[PDB]
DNA sequence: GCTGCCGGCGGCTGGAGAATCCCGGT
DNA sequence: GGGATTCTCCAGCCGCCGGCAGC
């Protein structure tokens, strides 16, 4: 401890502040985390799009989210109706392939050109 | 030569401005941009037709505290843009691309606030800063080089808060708050292949950094012509420009009558004093005097902020003119003036944070 | 007074923190299940054999259970399009994502073409055909992701089969509805052949209070802690931009947070980037040289135990970038080399000994000369010894016999010996023999 | 006198801690703030 | 553009990681040791050998690695790393003068691509230059200091190749049987038991051209003498049983991943066991008895991998690098061992450990002998880094 | 006096005369105005430059800061989007200074130079400082009541209409104006309007060069006058930069007999070979009427100084002469010429090994008398005995320092220091030159291998290092503490020489005037040097200036003797390896270090 | 005058001399 | 218990001040 | 008789170590 050290000048300039401040509110208004997911989660929005008609006495239905995130189209049976419209999971749970989507500052190759592989 | 108020301009961030600079680079009919400095912000401006202001682009350096007060004009000589040279009490030298809308140049190593920025009139890369380090720096621009360091032992004692760039763009003089009114000099063959060599160095080619050439005695130095501080400085063809505390502008050259500029011996000790340009309540330093580009009117604002405009024509010192631009709200300090690329309009800054338009109707 | 201060201050980690919690969830930068203080989290233990050449038949054996099913070639017809032209009907299959491609490839093959209604109407008509072809081999289908079928007229997209692949489209009369750019719908047949507080202090002025309501749990990171030690551990390592206090409030704990006033977390790469201008810096197109440091952070750590009393890694090398002395630049690891940018002899202070020489009004040229030539001889070496003077002035007459002779000041350079010889520096057997060497 | 004075410059001349949710308050101080109700965490 | 503005945002966002990294590293590690090379390096492997010096508490290892400048002389590096061998001793835990010094730099004929210690004789190494030849050094015969004449002539040179590439493992059986891979889609072999009359150049006494595809991965499968894993960007591993005389059909073809993979491990204590990662940001195993069935998928990487190393002393552990600038733990005891949503949130338990003490990414990792658990790692930053878990972790 | 009122009587002419040539002056400038703009014009009308567009809103920030440049008039307000310039890493403050590697004597500037500027808040409660510093000056600034300006026009026409109706008139310019400040000036004005010539380039006592074509016939004493004054015999340059004028020419005592003396025959015009020039050589102990000019007369006036007799090495070094030229334009002027002085000495004393036992009783006495205030350790001055001999009136005597070899003390002074004889490395206690703080002069201490391989920086001597300047090689970086450092390359041991602190000398009053202004700096580059002289490295010197203060540091400072002056050496107070930031202490009282460094690094241990 | 002192920066140090041997 | 704390304690360093050797002529 | 050659004598310093005030 010591009176007055000199500050470090820490690397955080604001010109990356406002970005990370933008992509920060966009980001809340796209997913609604601090609002819906309790700052843990990522929420989807889903709507019926293909009603099919199976071999037996069964319908089931896609329901199609809006984030568009790495989850692909599932089938749901019609008794799962107005039950699912709303779906909330956690961060990590998203499929590790493409999650990336979700913000591009998420993770991106750092050396994106190479002179040597 | 008249002009009246057509429009004013308030930043009204309560902060002085200083530095105001039109881009006499623009070609011919392009629209009158001119650059304006306050606090920790970078402010670009617009003037049009019937006194109408456009605001531009403004830069803000917000990641520490950080005040301002230098602009200069430069074109990039591959791609044509126009760029603009800030630098502020911090010592930082930035270069700002409006077209870019970025900064992709600074410059660091200055020893304190800088004060003065000005470019070279013929070369665009040749770039000179004016700083309180007591010493001056002229830096490159194509290259990242650094080739001038004028002071030292004979250099400038205190703070330097003033240069200016001969027509030609072969000698620059400096003043300071040492009463001292010094002159350097490029046309030197040691100076023209320290530029020659600036362009030709590659930072990846030689492990050896660049030379810079540190210059600690002017070719001609004197004292004896101002008894305050010294602190705006302009030149007429050979004959000198200078005002001080002392309340009123000084045109005076080195040697007598007879001696020429490039004769003056580096001994040189006695001065010539030529005409005299007379204000009132100039009690304040860091005020400043500005020209047209063909350096036929004179202007300078006061700290009441009335306007003295005097033509440079054939009308002796004693009678040239007296030119009183006023108007009710000039109650602020002027701090520096502009002129357009033709002396058409003029631009005024303050301390209030204010930019006042002044229009020529001859 | 305008708090605005205050809140810029307390404002700045909040969207660093928030996006590092976003960040860390999808990837973290190490397992949160390791950390010492985390004890409670991994309850599973190292205890485990398990012998490698009986995992191969674990495997068959869930192999062989998990051969489900296989996929049955498929015919569809079309039923006529609703609406509140031909069709055109493509097969879209996606591949991954090779390392010459920048993203993932796709193929939209199609399979032909066919005539639709113009938005038909149901119990109108009293029907076009798509079939597929298996021309394709497993082989070809080792590169490919996943299949989708695409429909056009108004664009639609169904896949087929899951990840795994696994059948998602069965046989059966399917309604699917159309989006252009309930509404636009299509119908189609498919056959297969204690409470916690936080008091925000500023400078003693005034101050902000929360509550932190889902208890145990990081404001920032959203971390489950559930000791108070492990909260205020993650909270004081993780979140180090906050300086936090215990206080004891009597819902059970009180953590009063401020901003930390060092916080030495400045750039910590290659410190001659951020001097570089924008463009070259952080370039990494390829090998950036720095001076070799050395760091030890953790050498034997005591590993005590939990211990709530306990609130309330050493450096070699250069660490730092240095500059050069006069023009203040950053130095380059090449540049620093022997060259110490400072060395006995000034430009400056030899250009200084001539001007201030021609100053004396009672001294003629012819002397002047000679004065500044030996001061500059002399300046070039910073003779201090007096036994130097031999091999001094017969080193200055070696140096500046040339520009003496164009100077023509023998006569005052012998005037110069005579000086010093009446100074006792010289003896009378080096004048003759410097004299004699100059021709 | 004039020759030795000051050479001068320039001219003569909240009680609700209600949660967390301040954070959630501070981040998105605009362009519409979540939960609507951050704002009595002000 | 706009991939400057995210790449610098990155760059301050990776700075800010690496900070909290040191910041954490202190309850999460027993050993953590860094230190910037002059130049980065492509290669990261410990020589078997050890010296214990009584009396104090350390002992002495040396790394074999290389230089990759941009534009300088180029140099083969040994360094002599010591490293803390007392529990209760913790200067960091020694001497206050120097942890980290370099005692061997022989000058090289390019970009240190890669480079492996032969196991029966650490002495004599093989590298992999840009260009289309290997060279072998031995540093007994070159002096410490490097000449300033440039490029040190090697013990010999190996030809066979015509495009560069860095696939390289030694005989673990046989001294001088030497397969490497390259871009030229082919792997040759080169026999240096004994060749007195090469005049300092070997040709390819075999030459592979299996794969139709890059080839960048060789190793040996470590209890045979004639049997070894090849892997190509033809996104299939591919296992070769040399005396077979056809250089066009091999033992085995699988397969392996949907994407380019390159890194292949043999495991040092089991007969069968063929374990690799792929830039699917996958790293798969396989069985030798059953190529066409794959034991299990480790997924938790998120960019594209070229390492995999079999730990020592630990059979069921394994890592792996990539570019995602993280080092990766596994362990094949945890496969599908229910887990607490904490557990399950942090990773799968077959995850191990991660580092996170990378800032760009890394090129090369490796295990050593001598010791069981500290782990190596150099980066493209510069950074190389000697680190050990906690022990809290394992036992 | 009226001196200002006949100054503008005088003017009103003189400004007529001075309009006349402005208006051409005026014209003449304008016209080349003209021509340089036009050629600027010309070279501006070749390039086209892209036209700046307005900002649009940057999707980069939907939620920033915006602002909003208001107008008096009517025209609407402007909102635009601030764009946040990128981060700088800055430097912290360092004024310009010039390279030194030797010290520097300032004249004491009896004027204030300018008046600093400062914060403009503090002084607006406390403004007294500012009398209180030109109290220091007495009202001795730059520029003060100059009375306007004169350009020695002016000044010479009041003075020569200044009748009796020279001193008087002397003093009222001195005080109207103080450039000249001085009546010397005012009287060598007056010399050159009664004179209306001057001598020339030469003295007024015209001495023209040798090699000049205006040879003249001068005496050996006028010819080497001006290089007996100006040479400086301690550091070996011409205006010594660290050397007063003020010292005795080179009138003194020589070995006339050096020399062989043995007659050879000096070619075919030798002196000897000749009945009548022989027999002269030991008396002054047909000559042709050559045209010896004034310079080969001067030059051999001036040689006949270093031989007396040697006709042969004078005229081999005579060009327009011969041996029996020489012997014959000795008979011819030297013959009437004052008889050689062929002084002496006895110089007893033989014991050189006993003279260190006394030496030691002279340095026992100062320390048993004076050692109460011994602190007052006086600059060393090379004092000059005329007849007496180094006793309590010696000017070093009395100024408590050992006699260098510059004294005019006896070839055998007592106190005179004798050298150190340390066989090795003498930077232990048991070497005398350590004990009272000096460094081993190079004519001294041989066998230390002080005087040994000058040219190489292999010397086993650690006590010569100052004087060798083989400072180590040291960086420039920010510094943990306080501003800029100095941090160390490469590693050194404990008590090992690192570098010099070298800067300007200046007097005790004078560092008192800038320590003024340093003080209100809060940041100070005063070093003590003895009780005359101070060190001040504000304006020269190294890298060393930037050293940070500690009360626990690694380095010490030690003010030492280097060959007659005070010089300032830094030494590693402790084994210091490669990167660390050298600290010593600055030895300030304990009031005044808290209030100037008040930064400590590090807390306490326990 | 001189009434005020400034604060200069020193470097004290003092010397005897060796007593010859008995 | 253990913290300086301190003075002796032998162990060592290097100046320096005398005891020893040889060359050359008487 | 001198001069080079050793060669111990000494005063001071350095590191260690065993009591001596406290706890």
């Amino acid at each position: 401890r010591r009176r007055s050290l000199p500050r470090p000048h820490d690397f955080f300039d604001a010109q990356t502040l406002d970005a990370i401040r933008h992509r920060a509110i966009c980001f809340n208004l796209s997913a609604h985390i601090e609002s819906l997911g309790k700052g843990h989660s990522v929420v989807f929005h889903s709507t019926v799009i293909a009603k099919r008609k199976e071999d037996s006495g069964k319908i089931k239905l896609l329901l199609h989210w809006m984030p568009e995130d790495i989850l692909p189209d599932v089938w749901v049976n019609e008794s799962e109706r107005h039950q699912l419209k709303t779906k909330v999971v956690h961060l990590s749970k998203l499929p590790k392939d493409t999650a990336l989507l979700l913000d591009p500052n998420i993770y991106r190759t750092m050396p994106q050109k190479r002179l040597k592989r | 030569y008249s002009f009246k108020c057509v429009n004013s301009l308030k930043e009204d961030h309560n902060q002085p401005l200083f530095g105001v600079q039109f881009n006499w680079h623009s070609k011919e009919g392009d629209p009158l941009v001119f650059a304006t400095v306050g606090s920790n912000r970078v402010t670009l401006y617009e003037c049009h037709s019937q006194g109408e202001i456009r605001l531009l682009q403004s830069y803000v350096d917000a990641d520490a505290d950080e005040n301002f007060y230098t602009c200069a004009w430069t074109y990039d000589s591959n791609t044509s843009h126009p760029l603009l040279a800030v630098a502020g009490s911090r010592g930082i030298i930035r270069i700002i691309n409006p077209i870019t809308m970025q900064c992709i140049k600074h410059y660091v190593g200055h020893g304190n606030a800088i004060n003065e920025l000005k470019f070279h009139p013929r070369d665009p890369n040749l770039l000179l800063s004016v700083s309180k380090d007591h010493a001056l720096r002229l830096w490159n621009i194509q290259t990242d080089t650094l080739v001038a360091i004028f002071g030292g032992v004979e250099g400038h004692r205190d703070e330097v808060l003033s240069a200016d760039y001969d027509l030609l763009g072969e000698k620059i003089m400096s003043c300071g708050m040492d009463h001292s009114l010094k002159l350097w000099r490029i046309n030197s063959k040691r100076m023209m292949n320290a530029i020659k060599e600036s362009y030709d160095y590659n930072p990846n080619k030689t492990n050896r950094p660049f030379i810079s050439q540190k210059i600690h005695f002017p070719d001609f130095s004197t004292r004896d012509i101002h008894r305050n501080y010294v602190d705006c400085v302009r030149w007429l063809g050979d004959l000198i420009l200078s005002k001080s505390c002392e309340n009123a502008i000084v045109c005076w050259k080195p040697g007598k009558m007879e001696d020429d500029i490039d004769k003056i011996k580096p001994s040189e000790s006695n001065v010539t004093i030529l005409g005299r340009f007379d204000y009132s309540q100039c009690d304040i330093w860091y005020m400043r005097f500005s020209m047209d580009f063909w350096q036929k009117m004179l202007a300078l604002g006061n700290q009441v902020g009335k306007l003295y405009v005097w033509d440079l024509e054939v009308e002796d010192p004693h009678k040239a003119k007296c030119t009183t631009l006023t108007h009710h709200k000039c109650g602020a300090a002027i701090r520096q003036t502009s002129f357009s690329r033709d002396s058409s309009i003029l631009i005024a800054v303050c301390d209030d944070a204010s930019i006042w338009r002044w229009d020529r109707l001859r | 007074a305008d708090h605005e201060l205050f809140l810029q201050a307390f404002e700045k980690p909040t969207q660093i923190y928030r996006f590092l919690r976003t960040r860390n969830l999808i990837a973290p930068i190490f397992l949160h299940r390791t950390l010492t203080y985390m004890s409670h989290r991994n309850s599973r233990t190292n205890i485990k054999r398990k012998t490698f050449k009986v995992d191969d038949m674990l495997s068959k054996v869930e192999k062989m259970k998990g051969e489900q099913e296989s996929h049955s070639h498929l015919q569809l017809t079309f039923t006529g399009f609703f609406h509140k032209v031909t069709l055109e009907v493509l097969l879209v299959k996606v591949c991954h994502k090779k390392r010459k491609d920048v993203s993932c490839p796709i193929r939209q093959v199609p399979t032909g073409k066919k005539q639709v209604p113009l938005n038909p109407d149901l119990n109108q008509t009293k029907p076009s055909l798509a079939v597929s072809s298996n021309e394709f081999e497993p082989s070809n289908s080792h590169m490919v992701k996943s299949y989708s079928l695409l429909f056009r007229v108004f664009v639609a997209q169904m896949t087929v089969f899951d990840k795994n692949r696994r059948l998602q489209l069965l046989d059966g009369e399917y309604e699917v509805a159309m989006q252009e750019m309930q509404g636009p719908t299509l119908q189609f047949t498919l056959r297969w052949t204690l409470r916690i507080f936080y008091q925000f202090l500023y400078n003693n002025n005034t101050r902000q209070q929360t509550e932190a309501r889902d208890d145990l749990h990081c404001p920032w990171c959203t971390l489950n802690c559930r000791k108070l030690y492990s909260l205020l551990k993650h909270l004081k390592l993780c979140h180090s931009r906050f300086i936090f206090n215990y206080v004891y409030h009597p819902k059970g704990a009180r953590i009063d947070v401020s901003i930390n006033e060092c916080y030495d977390g400045s750039y910590a790469g290659n410190p001659q980037d951020i001097h570089r201008q924008p463009g070259f810096a952080f370039s990494r197109n390829g090998p950036v040289k720095r001076t070799p440091i050395t760091h030890i952070l953790v050498c034997r750590p005591k590993r005590t135990k939990a211990s709530m009393s306990e609130f309330l890694t050493y450096s070699s090398g250069h660490n730092r970038l240095y500059f050069h002395s006069d023009t203040c630049l950053p130095l380059r690891p090449q540049e620093m080399e022997v060259d110490s940018e400072d060395e006995k002899d000034p430009e400056w202070l030899r250009e200084k000994t001539i001007t201030q020489i021609e100053e004396f009004s009672d001294v003629n040229e012819g002397e002047k000369e000679v004065m500044k030539l030996w001061n500059l001889h002399v300046m070039k070496h910073g003779f201090i010894a007096d036994n130097q003077m031999n091999h001094a002035c017969m080193l200055f007459v070696e140096n500046y016999g040339q520009k003496i002779i164009k100077k023509n000041l023998c006569r005052n350079f012998m005037l110069h010996l005579v000086s010093m010889h009446d100074f006792n520096l010289i003896s009378i057997m080096s004048i003759d023999k410097a004299v004699t060497k100059l021709r | 006198r004039p020759r030795l004075q000051a050479q001068r410059k320039f001219a003569q001349s909240p009680p609700p801690a209600t949660q967390i949710s301040d954070l959630s308050k501070r981040k998105p101080k605009t362009e519409d703030f979540l939960t609507f109700l951050c704002l009595r965490g002000s | 553009k706009e991939a400057a503005f995210d790449d610098a945002v990155e760059e301050r966002v990776i700075n800010e990681e690496y900070k909290i990294w040191k910041k954490n590293t202190p309850f999460l590690y027993d050993l953590v040791m860094t230190h910037a090379l002059e130049w980065p390096s492509l290669t990261a492997q410990w020589l078997p050998d050890v010296t214990r010096p009584e009396g104090k508490d350390f002992s002495i290892h040396r790394l074999v690695l290389g230089t990759h400048t941009s534009d300088e002389q180029n140099h083969l590096v040994i360094a002599s790393v010591q490293l803390p061998n007392d529990d209760a001793q913790f200067g960091g835990f020694g001497s206050v003068s120097g942890k980290i010094e370099i005692e061997i730099k022989i000058n090289h004929e390019g970009e240190v691509n890669r480079a492996r210690y032969m196991p029966q004789n650490p002495c004599i190494i093989a590298t992999k230059t840009p260009s289309s030849d290997v060279l072998v050094f031995d540093y007994t015969k070159h002096p410490s200091k490097p000449d300033p004449s440039g490029e040190c002539n090697p013990d010999l040179r190996l030809r066979g190749h015509q495009k560069e590439g860095y696939g390289l493992s030694w005989n673990p059986n046989l001294s001088g049987h030497l397969l490497s891979a390259s871009d030229d889609h082919t792997i040759c072999l080169w026999d240096i038991s004994a060749v007195p009359k090469e005049g300092k150049v070997v040709d390819a006494k075999t030459i592979f051209t299996g794969h139709t595809a890059v080839v960048e991965d060789v190793s040996w499968h470590l209890l045979h003498e004639s049997l070894f894993g090849s892997v190509a960007d033809d996104q299939k591993l591919m296992i070769w049983d040399t005396r077979s005389n056809n250089t066009s059909k091999p033992s085995h073809s699988v397969d392996a991943h949907t994407a380019e993979v390159n890194c292949l491990s043999f495991n040092p204590y089991s007969e069968f066991i063929l374990a690799t990662g792929s830039a699917d940001k996958t790293v798969a195993l396989w069985d030798l008895r059953n190529l066409k069935l794959k034991l299990h998928s480790f997924e938790s990487h998120k960019d594209e991998i070229f390492q995999v190393q079999w730990s020592p002393h630990n059979e069921t552990i394994l890592a792996s690098s990539g570019t995602d600038r993280r080092l990766n733990v596994w362990d094949l005891s945890k496969i599908g061992e229910e887990q607490s949503p904490e557990d399950a949130e942090d990773g799968p338990p077959e995850l191990l450990f991660i580092h996170g003490g990378h800032t760009a990414k890394i090129s090369d990792f490796s295990w050593n002998p001598n010791e069981p658990w500290v782990i190596c790692s150099v980066s493209e930053d510069n950074i190389m880094q000697v680190w050990q878990m906690a022990e809290n972790i394992y036992n | 006096k009226r001196v200002k009122s006949e100054y503008m009587r005088l003017r009103q002419l003189k400004r007529f005369r001075r309009a006349d040539e402005v208006k051409s002056m005026f014209s003449s400038n304008r016209q080349k105005i003209l021509e340089r703009t036009e050629i600027l014009n010309q070279e501006w009308k070749q390039r086209r430059i892209q036209p700046v567009h307005i900002l649009t809103s940057v999707s980069s920030l939907r939620g920033t800061r915006e602002c909003s440049v208001t107008s008096d008039l009517d025209f609407p307000t402007q909102v635009i989007p601030l764009k946040t310039l990128n981060a700088v890493a800055s430097v912290p403050i360092m004024y310009s200074w010039s390279p030194l590697q030797q010290n520097f004597m300032v004249e004491d500037e009896t004027v204030l130079h300018n008046i600093p500027y400062m914060g403009d808040e503090v002084l607006d409660q406390d403004g007294t400082f500012i009398e209180e510093l030109i109290k220091n000056y007495d009202g001795k600034v730059h520029g003060d009541r100059e009375c306007g300006f004169i350009n020695d026009e002016i000044f010479v026409e009041l003075v020569n209409a200044l009748g009796q109706y020279s001193d008087k008139i002397f003093e009222a310019i001195s005080s109207m104006f103080p450039d000249k400040g001085t009546a010397e000036e005012l009287k060598e004005k007056y010399k050159e309007l009664t004179e209306q010539q001057l001598p020339g380039a030469l003295p007024p006592e015209c001495t023209p060069n040798i090699d000049g074509p205006n040879a003249k016939s001068v005496q050996r004493e006028q010819s080497l006058h001006s290089f007996h004054t100006l040479f400086c015999r301690r550091c070996f340059k011409y205006d010594c930069f660290l050397h007063p004028f003020h010292a005795t020419p080179n009138t003194y005592k020589r070995k006339n007999t050096e020399t062989a003396l043995d007659n050879k025959p000096c070619g075919p015009q030798c002196y000897q070979h000749l009945e009548g020039a022989k027999e002269f050589a030991a008396a002054l102990t047909p000559p042709e009427n050559v045209e010896w000019s004034g310079a080969e007369a001067s030059m051999f006036r001036v040689l006949i100084g270093t031989y007396y007799d040697n006709f042969c090495a004078i005229a081999r070094l005579i060009g327009t002469k011969t041996c029996r030229q020489v012997y014959e334009f000795r008979v011819k002027e030297s013959s009437i010429i004052a008889p050689a002085p062929a002084e002496d000495v006895d110089t007893p004393p033989r014991k050189k090994k006993r003279k260190h036992r006394l030496w030691a009783a002279h340095c026992r006495k100062i320390q048993l008398k004076k050692d109460g205030s011994s602190n007052h350790v006086y600059n060393y001055q090379p004092c000059d005995h005329p007849r007496q001999p180094c006793d309590s009136s010696c000017p070093c005597v009395i100024a408590q320092n050992f006699c260098e070899k510059f004294c005019q003390c006896s070839s055998e002074c007592q106190n005179r220091f004798p050298g150190c004889r340390c066989k090795a490395q003498c930077n232990t206690k048991q070497c005398p030159c350590y004990l009272a703080v000096r460094e081993c002069d190079p004519d001294l201490c041989l066998t230390c291998g002080a005087a040994d391989h000058w040219d190489s920086k292999n010397v086993s001597c650690k006590n010569c290092s100052i004087q060798r300047g083989s400072k180590k090689h040291l960086l420039l970086a920010p510094s943990d503490v306080a501003g800029w450092g100095i941090f160390i390359k490469d590693p050194v041991q404990k008590n090992e020489f690192i570098s010099e602190y070298c800067g300007e000398i200046i007097s005790q009053d004078e560092a008192d005037r800038r320590g003024k202004v340093y003080d209100k700096y809060m940041c100070s580059f005063l070093f003590n040097l003895n009780n005359d002289f101070v060190v001040d490295a504000t304006r020269k010197g190294n890298k060393i200036r930037f050293a940070n203060h500690s009360v626990n540091p690694n380095c010490y400072a030690k003010v030492m003797m280097v060959n007659g002056d005070h010089r300032i050496g830094i030494f590693a107070k402790r084994a210091i390896q490669t990167g660390e930031e050298l600290f010593f202490d600055y030895r300030y009282s304990q009031a005044d270090a808290l209030k100037y460094v008040g930064i400590e690094r590090e807390m306490e241990i326990p | 005058q001189l009434a005020t002192k400034a604060a200069r920066k020193s470097a004290p140090a003092t010397g005897g001399v060796k007593k010859p041997h008995r």
